[PDB]
């Protein structure tokens, strides 16, 4: 469904950001 | 019962203790650049024969080579396999596996894995198995050995910049380490009524009409070689419970020592090339406290067993249903522990065959990373990983600076250990939720309910942290399993070996420091509840959601 | 109360997105809040079927969590901006007398000091500030250069040479003095050291990336755990709703700790400005409580300043009563600090208090910068008093003979780190007077308390190396680097940051700015003007470096108190988790419903009083964290046994009873 | 780039290569009847194998477990055990069926049944029932011979080995060389 492919591209996303902040420093 | 076990258990840990000891010597002297005793002109001439004079390896290089051997015996096994209807030593004239299955066979055992999702006995001839997977079951636990190796110099070279040298490494630890002991139990198998032949496919007619055609290979040295490595590839279908692999109580006995024989002695050299055995010890504790509770655990249940056999008619009520009648139900559920959390993968029972709770805690060892007796060296710097981490938070909540063995605790370090902690978790979250939302992978299946999907999520378990064991009811020979558990496999080794090369870089250059007030004991039993707690905590709330809703939903119903 | 609703207005201001990915876990339950709102507008409004009204009220709270903690922030960045307002406030006003016929002139027009620019002629006169920067085209002044090397010896500034480059700021001390403005109001001297602390950025403490770390970890945990959650628990037959399942996602991750990290910094705020020493942040605290090593100045932060007489030092069978009798019968007039030291030394060291009266019949000689050398003539006696080259100078002319040994002696004076003041009466050098610092008060035995520390002591200094050395020693420091410009005080301190060891710093004038500034604490005092109080984020109106010792003894305890409640956070989190799972599983398994241990009401109850419990943590745990807990001395083994025992139990405890209570409010009140 | 090679060469001509070779001819050399499956003999007839187990469904017979192969039961080819779990209705149809067979066939035994008999084993291959299991079935044999239930005791504690420690292994019946020393006698 539309919004199940949405949801996954929305948490891959976020993952994608938290480890980029937890390599960091910032 | 209850005096049976303790009994099995107490003679266990004992023994196994005794052969640790000196073993744990040995590999201090190799741990020290040191040549064993009577092998120094040997080596020399085997070293200048190779053109591998001595030369230091930073950690980018240790890293480099150990990576490039294991992709180079990939390439072989891979391409090996592919063309199995050209090489010799093919009674039985087999085909040429598919490409899929060849590509999760070749990463699986070049991983240490060794998953099966063929049938040994029907689908490898003789040569893929000769010089296929036992040369795998060496190369892959001498890599395995050698970042452990690295890793321990790194704690005990003082502001430096070498770690070793690679190839002298793998070359000691195979040639001297692993062939003479391997060669011995193999010797030894053969006498308890293992096989060890290259003859073809006996035909045997029996009592009575029936033809029964016994599949007879090299069996022996691919099973010492497969459970003093950790591999857990067996030669036949169901890969420990066949009489012709383990088929005395001895034998059995002697498998599960071997299972263990070289990460405890890992730990105790681990506790002497420092200088200080109390380390080791704390280490050996932690451990075996988690291993005792586990045991516990799993054998009550089991004793119990399935109620519904009473009711039906049967005369005792314990769950003998994916059991070897060679050993009892304790044996059977000690060695599920043993395989589960020493990594393994050699299996002497169904595991899918248990009940509710003898399914959980292997399972649950398995997930939180295989840090109990693990691997052969995987497990240890897994469980450096985590007394890194319970270093870390034990003094960030004190208020302190975190400092181990002397060395100081950098942030790049515990960046490092968060990376590799969380990249096994990753994998088999990710892992099962995938293939519970797909058709494919949803169609395997062999059980209703939610013993259903402990059957995925198991099979993903294992993949990732390279168990190897299986609920084996799960029938993953599709293209679609071959790939993802490849991938997984693949993955889970390299994602968790490589922050460890560089965390033992970064420790290589630090120099050790006298005591602070921010030094607080690592031995003693204060420390040893700080890290079981580390592990247990971490393990749970990553996986209480998919343990609630899979085994427990099966055992409360 | 004032600055707390200023607070709650700039937090609701800090809403803004593009400040919330800040910190990780916040934007975490900000995108939550979002997805939660979202929902419950098309659910009641659209073609989703569902309770519209449990989706509003648990999007609400998320918002509302939000709020809070955005108001804990805002509540100590305004706190920090209101004590920076308050000790940073003070009514300035440069002035300059700009001239007309630049030779002399005497058109002097009262022109801002700032607004001058090269080429421009000004007046200068004893006690005024030298406006700019510049060069002196008439007049011989003794400015006192104190804001550039440290030291108080006034220097002679005289019109053409190489003393003849003055400096903005510095104080001219003798008589006039005619400048011409050779910098542009941009490129002073003021403003290379602003350049500097502006160029520099203090970075973030070890024990909060440490924290940062951990938390993002957590993060990165209980994201997967949930977001995988969701088709598991469809597989075996309806699936989690989206709404308790991003309800759950903010109900797990660790929320709770970066209110609580800011309410540590203000509890440390509070304590620290309680302690007579105001700072800028529980961070500077911190890090206060982490110090390695220390950079000291020895002039205005060791010592208290403005040197003044101390021992007399007699030439050869001189009488040395006759020598203090001099002293003090000269130096009487005199108004300088030195001068009145010289009069109290010699009465408080010898009876001769008959003399001293100011109705007598003698001209006062003072300072000339001719003959250098100031006095006075009582009866029949000609006592002067100056440098030793002016009275050379004056014995050597008066056809009269100087001494060796008072040559000596004066050396000797110049190597103990003091001035040497040699007295005349006629043609015989009486002896020598040695301005010798003030005193350091205890600092030695502080010095070797901080050894017991095993802290490690620097100084920061631009005197000559003899006069550094032994000045050093009598502070009783490691070691020293002297003629250490500001550049060079960075270069040191940047050298041993590359060590990573934190530094300690403290100093008084324009050219301790910079290294002020790039240290993660440092302290100053009231010595310095507006160029020491903005660089740097403590302050230390005493000028006591033994503050330091307390500071980092504070700073431990606030260390602390942040373990402890560390601990409370995590046990919080965790057990909201074995106390909320079943509660949520309710949908597929009824199993599972009899697994709950608390008995919640229901799903939706349990959901909601966790979300509730949530806010509550935040804002009940303010109090708690902001009064802080009463440490004892003890060693690390059992610092962690005491901290586990009581925070860890206490946690672990609590959010148990806690959703429990809030569940019989939610019983009793019959909210849905 | 030759470190890499050569070692790779070297170890996989001592491993794959030397230590297998190396292991066969020392157990065909020292234990052979084992290294070649320890098989029972009539002249070029094999019997079978002393390990593997065979399908026995004789009335005179002893039985062994059923081994839910995937062919044929007690197929040596495509071993592996029925992977059935607790919570799965057809175990408890299968055990249903297979007590209702047991408590047909022997009539003179008792209404319980020991579970081994019922259940299948994990490898399919299985050739081992403790003393207890083959003496349920005693009475079945000695009627369906026409012999003593003595001596068929003593062949049951005859062709039953034991372990070294009493708590690793059970005693364990074995039922090839039974049947074949029955049909002898
Ligand atoms: C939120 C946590 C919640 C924390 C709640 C649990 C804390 C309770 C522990 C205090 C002991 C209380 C009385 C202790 C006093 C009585 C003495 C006694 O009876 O012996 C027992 C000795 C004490 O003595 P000791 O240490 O050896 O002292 C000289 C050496 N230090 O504890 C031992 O052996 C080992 C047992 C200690 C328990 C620690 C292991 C579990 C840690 C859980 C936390 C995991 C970290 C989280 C990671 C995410
Ligand atoms: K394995
Ligand atoms: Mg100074």
């Amino acid at each position: 469904s539309a919004g199940v492919i949405t949801g996954v591209l929305l948490v891959f996303l976020l993952l994608g950001y938290l480890v980029y902040a937890l390599i960091n420093a910032e | 019962m209850a005096a049976q076990g303790f009994l099995l258990i107490a003679t266990f840990l004992l023994v196994l203790m005794v052969l640790a000891r000196p073993l744990g010597s040995g590999l201090a002297r190799l741990i020290n650049d040191i040549p064993l005793p009577g092998t120094t002109g040997v080596e020399r001439v085997l070293f200048r024969a190779l053109g591998v004079s001595d030369r230091e390896m930073n950690w980018k290089q240790y890293l480099c080579a150990i990576l490039g051997l294991n992709m180079l015996g990939l390439a072989v096994l891979f391409f090996m396999l592919l063309g199995q209807h050209y090489l010799p030593l093919n009674p039985q004239q087999l085909p040429g596996l598919s490409w899929d299955l060849a590509l999760n066979t070749a990463v699986s055992f070049v991983t240490n894995t060794n998953w099966r999702s063929y049938s040994g006995e029907t689908t490898l001839s003789y040569f893929s198995q000769m010089a296929g997977l036992t040369v795998q079951n060496f190369l892959s636990a001498a890599s395995g050995i050698a970042v452990i190796f690295a890793l321990i110099r790194a704690f005990t070279r003082q502001s430096m910049s070498t770690l070793g040298n690679a190839w002298v490494d793998l070359l000691r630890i195979t040639l001297w380490v692993l062939v003479p002991v391997a060669l011995l139990i193999a010797l030894f198998f053969i006498q308890q009524g293992a096989l060890q032949n290259f003859l073809p496919y006996q035909a045997v007619n029996t009592v009575e009409g029936a033809q029964q055609l016994l599949p007879m290979g090299p069996v022996a040295s691919q099973e010492a070689i497969k459970m003093l490595g950790t591999n857990g590839g067996g030669f036949f279908n169901a890969n420990s419970s066949h009489p012709f692999e383990n088929p005395t109580a001895l034998t059995n006995f002697v498998q599960m020592l071997a299972i263990f024989l070289i990460p405890t002695a890992l730990c105790f050299a681990f506790g002497e090339v420092m200088g200080d055995r109390r380390q080791g010890r704390m280490l050996l504790w932690a451990m075996s406290v988690i291993f005792v509770i586990c045991v516990g655990v799993v054998m009550w249940a089991e004793v119990q067993g399935n109620p519904h056999l009473l009711a039906l008619g049967t005369d005792s009520s314990i769950n003998m249903e994916g059991k070897e009648s060679r050993f009892g139900v304790l044996v059977s559920s000690l060695f599920a522990v043993v395989t589960t959390a020493a990594s393994c993968g050699a299996v002497i029972a169904m595991h899918d065959s248990f009940t509710a709770l003898g399914g959980m805690v292997p399972m649950w060892l398995m997930q939180i990373g295989e840090v109990v007796f693990g691997g052969v060296g995987s497990g240890l710097y897994g469980m450096m990983l985590f007394v890194l981490l319970a270093v870390f938070i034990a003094g960030l909540m004190i208020g302190r600076t975190p400092e181990y063995l002397g060395k100081k605790i950098d942030v790049r370090e515990m960046k490092l250990t968060a990376l590799a902690i969380l990249v096994t978790p990753t994998l088999v979250l990710m892992g099962a939720a995938l293939a519970m939302m797909t058709d494919a992978g949803r169609s395997a299946m062999l059980n209703p309910g939610p013993h259903g999907f402990s059957e995925v999520l198991y099979a993903v378990s294992s993949a990732a942290n390279n168990n190897g064991s299986a609920f084996a009811g799960l029938s993953a020979n599709s293209p679609f399993w071959n790939c993802l558990l490849a991938f997984c496999m693949f993955v889970g080794r390299f994602g968790v070996i490589i922050p460890v090369m560089a965390i033992a870089g970064s420790l290589v250059s630090k120099k050790s420091q006298a005591a602070s007030s921010g030094t607080l004991p690592t031995h003693g039993p204060l420390f040893v509840g700080l890290l079981i707690g580390t592990v247990l905590l971490v393990g749970a709330l990553t996986f209480i959601p998919a343990l609630a809703l899979g085994p427990v939903a099966e055992y409360l119903s | 109360p004032t600055l707390v609703v200023q607070a709650l207005k700039e937090a609701v201001k800090k809403l803004n997105p593009q400040a919330q990915w800040r910190n990780p876990v916040m934007f975490i339950v900000w995108i939550g809040s979002l997805l939660t709102t979202c929902i419950s507008i098309a659910m009641a409004s659209g073609a989703m079927p569902g309770n519209a009204l449990f989706s509003a009220a648990i999007s609400g709270w998320l918002w509302i969590t939000v709020l809070f903690a955005n108001f804990a922030e805002a509540l100590a960045e305004g706190r920090s901006k209101a004590q920076a307002n308050s000790l940073k406030g003070v009514k300035k006003t440069a002035f300059a007398r700009k001239l007309r016929e630049p030779k002399y002139g005497a058109a002097a027009d009262k022109v801002p000091a700032d607004q001058l620019r090269k080429g421009d002629i000004v007046l200068v006169e004893a006690g005024d500030i030298i406006p700019c920067d510049g060069e002196v085209i008439e007049g011989g002044a003794s400015v006192d250069e104190s804001a550039i090397t440290g030291e108080a010896a006034p220097v002679i500034r005289e019109s053409g040479g190489d003393f003849a480059s003055v400096t903005g700021g510095t104080r001219i001390l003798s008589d006039w003095l005619v400048i011409e403005c050779s910098v542009n109001p941009g490129e002073t001297f003021l403003d290379r050291m602003i350049a500097m602390v502006e160029g520099a950025q203090r970075r973030k403490t070890p024990n909060e990336i440490a924290l940062t770390i951990l938390l993002i970890a957590l993060t990165i945990v209980f994201l997967l755990a949930t977001a995988t959650l969701w088709p598991f628990s469809a597989w075996g037959g309806n699936a989690v709703s989206v709404t308790v399942l991003v309800a759950l996602l903010v109900c797990l991750i660790p929320t709770t700790i970066g209110g609580l990290l800011s309410a540590i910094g203000v509890a440390g705020m509070s304590r620290m400005l309680g302690a007579n020493v105001i700072a800028t942040s529980g961070r500077a605290v911190e890090a206060a409580g982490d110090v390695d090593v220390l950079l000291l100045d020895k002039t205005g932060t060791i010592t208290l300043g403005n040197r003044q007489a101390s021992e007399f030092i007699p030439a050869q069978g001189v009488d040395e009563k006759t020598l203090a009798d001099a002293a003090q019968l000269a130096s009487l007039a005199d108004e300088t600090p030195e001068g009145r030291s010289i009069v109290i030394l010699a009465k408080q060291r010898f009876n001769l208090r008959e003399r001293d009266v100011q109705s007598l019949h003698a001209t006062f000689v003072p300072f000339t910068a001719q003959s250098r050398m100031s006095g006075i003539n009582i009866d029949n006696r000609m006592i002067r008093k100056g440098s030793v080259d002016a009275i050379r100078r004056h014995v050597e002319a008066n056809g009269g003979h100087f001494p060796t040994d008072v040559d000596q002696k004066v050396d000797q004076v110049a190597r103990q780190g003091a001035t040497p003041l040699v007295v005349v009466e006629g043609s015989r050098v009486l002896g020598v007077i040695a301005l010798k610092d003030i005193v350091k008060g205890g600092i030695k035995e502080r010095f070797a308390q901080l050894r017991k520390m095993g802290i490690k002591t620097v100084m920061i200094t631009g005197d000559n190396r003899l006069t550094a050395a032994a000045i050093a020693a009598e502070a009783g420091v490691d070691d020293f680097l002297a003629e250490a410009t500001p550049e060079a005080k960075l270069a040191l301190i940047r050298q041993y940051q590359a060590e990573g060891r934190l530094v300690a710093m403290t100093g008084d004038g324009t050219n301790d700015a910079p290294a002020l500034a790039q240290a993660d604490v440092a302290v100053a005092m009231n010595s310095g003007t507006q160029a020491a109080k903005e660089a740097g984020n403590m302050v230390d109106l005493d000028s006591n470096p033994t503050k330091l010792i307390e500071v980092v003894h504070i700073g431990k305890q606030m260390l602390m108190t942040r373990g402890s409640l560390t601990t409370f956070s995590i046990a919080n989190d965790v057990a909201k988790y074995f106390a909320i799972i079943p509660a949520a599983f309710a949908a597929t398994y009824p199993q599972l419903n009899a697994l709950n241990i608390m008995c919640l009401h229901s799903p939706d109850s349990a959901i909601l009083s966790a979300v509730i419990f949530n806010a509550l943590i935040i804002v009940f745990l303010i109090p708690l964290a902001l009064k802080g807990v009463s440490y004892k001395p003890l060693t690390a083994s059992a610092m962690l046994r005491r901290n586990l025992w009581i925070y860890g139990l206490g946690g672990l405890l609590v959010p148990f009873i806690g959703i429990k209570v809030i569940d019989l409010l939610l019983t009793v009140c019959g909210l849905v | 780039l030759r470190p890499a090679l050569s070692t790779f060469i070297f170890l996989l001509l001592i491993t794959g290569g030397v230590y297998p070779l190396l292991t066969t001819v020392l157990g065909q050399w020292w234990f052979p009847w084992q290294a070649n499956g320890s098989l029972i003999r009539e002249g070029d007839t094999v019997r079978g194998s002393a390990l593997i187990g065979q399908n026995f469904t004789g009335n005179g017979y002893f039985h062994g477990r059923p081994s839910a192969t995937a062919e044929m039961p007690y197929n040596p080819q495509a071993s592996g055990g029925s992977n059935l779990a607790v919570s799965n209705p057809e175990l408890d149809k299968l055990i249903a069926a297979r007590v209702a067979a047991l408590r047909a066939a022997n009539p003179d035994a008792s209404a319980s049944v020991p579970v081994e008999l019922v259940t299948a084993s994990a490898s399919g291959l299985d050739n081992n029932i403790t003393p207890q299991a083959a003496a349920w079935q005693i009475p079945r044999v000695a009627k369906a011979r026409n012999l003593s239930v003595e001596q068929l005791t003593q062949l049951i504690a005859k062709y039953s080995q034991q372990p070294l420690v009493k708590y690793i292994g059970q005693p364990v019946v074995n039922i090839v060389e039974l049947n074949l020393a029955l049909d002898k006698l």
